[PDB]
């Protein structure tokens, strides 16, 4: 739907869980 | 899952846990992507070499769940990918369900975004990790919370050399290689559960595979296999299309 | 670096899970 991916009780309150950095890691770092 | 952690309180509102009616017994992970429709794998519902043939009258679907709030949802129908086969690799290993009322959303329930074309290709690179999820087993015992793991793509290669099974272009592998000094896996009861990645040009979380097959669980050279939920997304829309609310 | 699969759409004992 049109909310879709963005989670209550993370993107919505502008926090992160504990270990999503680390996809951002792989995503960016060689 | 194996080597995973437990997971933080609302940290997979999309996850949805696939039962059987009566007797009860947890079957298999899914997904919610509307108020309506939720993902699975089609070897959850139907696989002839075990006899096994779920229709919706068989099954409930327990959504906002995070230990052993929750919304119980029946099934209105089930639709399993026509070119789905079970008889050599489980190629199109897919299926929707639709719920016979919409789940309201919450904090605890909110549906997962599927992939566009630029996402998927921005994001489903070999090394690029995405998150696993669900109730199954900690070795080749069940948890008293969901369990979640992060796991590198693997190149398709790599994915090849490491299983005798025909690799069609609607799977992915991932998992850490020998090497990598790293585990996790998916495993008995995971199956069906979604691989999600979150986006970083919107912040969006997006369920780029489906748990589908493997062999035993996290062994050091074997990796597990994802339907490839993009290359299938056509069959999803045209679902939804036809059979929408 | 390389797509772990290809990024178009479908045209039209396995494992031990
Ligand atoms: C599964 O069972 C349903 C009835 O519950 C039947 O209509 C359907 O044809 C079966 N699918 C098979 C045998 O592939
Ligand atoms: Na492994």
């Amino acid at each position: 739907e049109a909310d879709c991916g963005l989670r209550p009780l993370f993107e919505k309150k502008s926090l992160e869980d504990k270990t999503e950095r680390e996809l951002l890691e792989s995503y960016i770092d060689g | 899952i194996v080597e995973g952690s437990d997971a933080e309180i609302g940290m997979s509102p999309w996850q949805v846990m696939l039962f059987r009616k009566s007797p009860q017994e947890l079957l298999c992970g899914a997904s919610l992507i509307s108020d309506r429709w939720v993902l699975t794998a089609a070897h959850c519902l139907l696989y002839p070499p075990w006899d096994k043939n779920f229709t919706e009258n068989d099954l409930l679907v327990r959504i906002g769940k995070h230990s052993r709030i929750e919304k119980i949802s029946m099934l209105e129908k089930i639709y399993i990918h026509p070119r789905y086969n079970w008889r050599e690799n489980l190629d199109r290993d897919i299926a929707l369900m639709k719920l016979k009322k919409p789940v309201a959303f919450s904090d605890y329930i909110h549906p997962v975004c599927l992939p566009d074309r630029e996402t998927a290709a921005s994001l489903l690179q070999a090394g690029y990790k995405g998150r696993v999820t669900g109730w199954g087993n900690l070795k080749e015992g069940q948890p008293s919370v969901l369990q979640v793991v992060n796991l590198p793509i693997v190149e398709r290669p790599v994915c090849k050399d490491s299983t005798r099974i025909r690799i069609t272009d609607n799977m992915f592998c991932a998992g850490y290689k020998p090497d990598e000094g790293k585990r996790g896996d998916a495993c008995e009861g995971d199956s069906g559960g979604p691989f999600v990645m979150k986006s970083p040009f919107n912040n969006r979380w997006y369920q780029m595979g489906i748990v589908s097959w493997g062999e035993g669980c996290d062994r050091d050279g074997k990796y597990g296999f994802y339907t490839h939920v993009f290359r299938l997304k056509k069959w999803i829309q045209k679902v939804i299309d036809q059979f929408g609310e | 670096g390389e797509p772990g699969a290809p990024i178009d759409y479908d045209e039209y004992i396995p494992g031990i899970r």
